[PDB]
């Protein structure tokens, strides 16, 4: 789960943008 | 005979009809399919950018000689099993976008493997909420 | 829930994953490559645009719901069969890149079963040829 | 036939084009 740990993280730096 | 041009010709001629099946894909969108697939090749471009050393450091994890094909799915795919934020689909859909960006010389099929079939119905789980949240 | 938007983000990340894989390739071939595609782009949207209602009365035979997968390509081959003349593959090609066109909503593998294999092959051969009747 | 007969036509045209 390293691959997942890394696209949530990318998921809520870019949720935190739009 | 001449023959060293061969693989040339067959490599060309099936990128080219590729590009073709999907210019004829694209005309047949609505206006407001093409808007909204608009936003799409520019949010994950967006997050290609801007995230290009991150996904290199997850693009070299899944690219050595080790992996079958459904292990470097459920490695994609797990980040959408727990977490199914519309955002975390389009940093998965980016990052499947930059792994078929550098695999230009393997197979289109290899690539199509990988995000066909259950990770693109999961994308497409509520697929309004992640049109939303694209579309502003 | 809302679920009348899954079938559209479905459908238009098929779309754009496939139009990805074809950057990735069009990225990966040396300017020859490149200046040759790009030759084999402009002779078929050429003989297409000249020979529109040509390949119109041509498609209709092809179109309709009678047809195996086989008869297709065996219509098409037919020209390849006698005639190996480069430009004979051209237009066989550019015929082959209408209907990708029209298919827009099929499948893109009911299109590449077409084109793949025996006809691929069959254009292929002698590609030098038919590179140097293409580059001038 | 009928197709590839068109085909080497549609050649034939565009072989003395170029």
């Amino acid at each position: 789960i390293w691959i997942a740990q890394e696209l949530r993280r990318i998921g809520d730096e870019f949720n935190a943008y739009y | 005979a001449a023959i060293e041009f061969d693989e040339i010709v067959k490599k060309l001629l099936n990128i080219y009809i590729n590009d073709i099946c999907t210019t004829g894909e694209k005309r047949l969108l609505n206006n407001y399919e093409k808007s909204i697939l608009d936003r799409i090749y520019k949010s994950c471009e967006y997050i290609k950018k801007n995230y290009e050393l991150d996904f290199n450091s997850m693009y070299n994890q899944i690219n050595i000689n080790d992996i079958t094909t459904s292990d470097i799915k459920s490695k994609i795919i797990e980040a959408l099993l727990i977490d199914s934020r519309p955002s975390v689909k389009l940093a998965t859909l980016s990052f499947i976008s930059l792994i078929a960006e550098k695999w230009g010389e393997k197979n289109r099929a290899k690539i199509m493997e990988i995000l066909s079939n259950e990770i693109v119905e999961k994308i497409s789980n509520n697929g309004k909420d992640f049109i939303d949240f694209i579309d502003r």
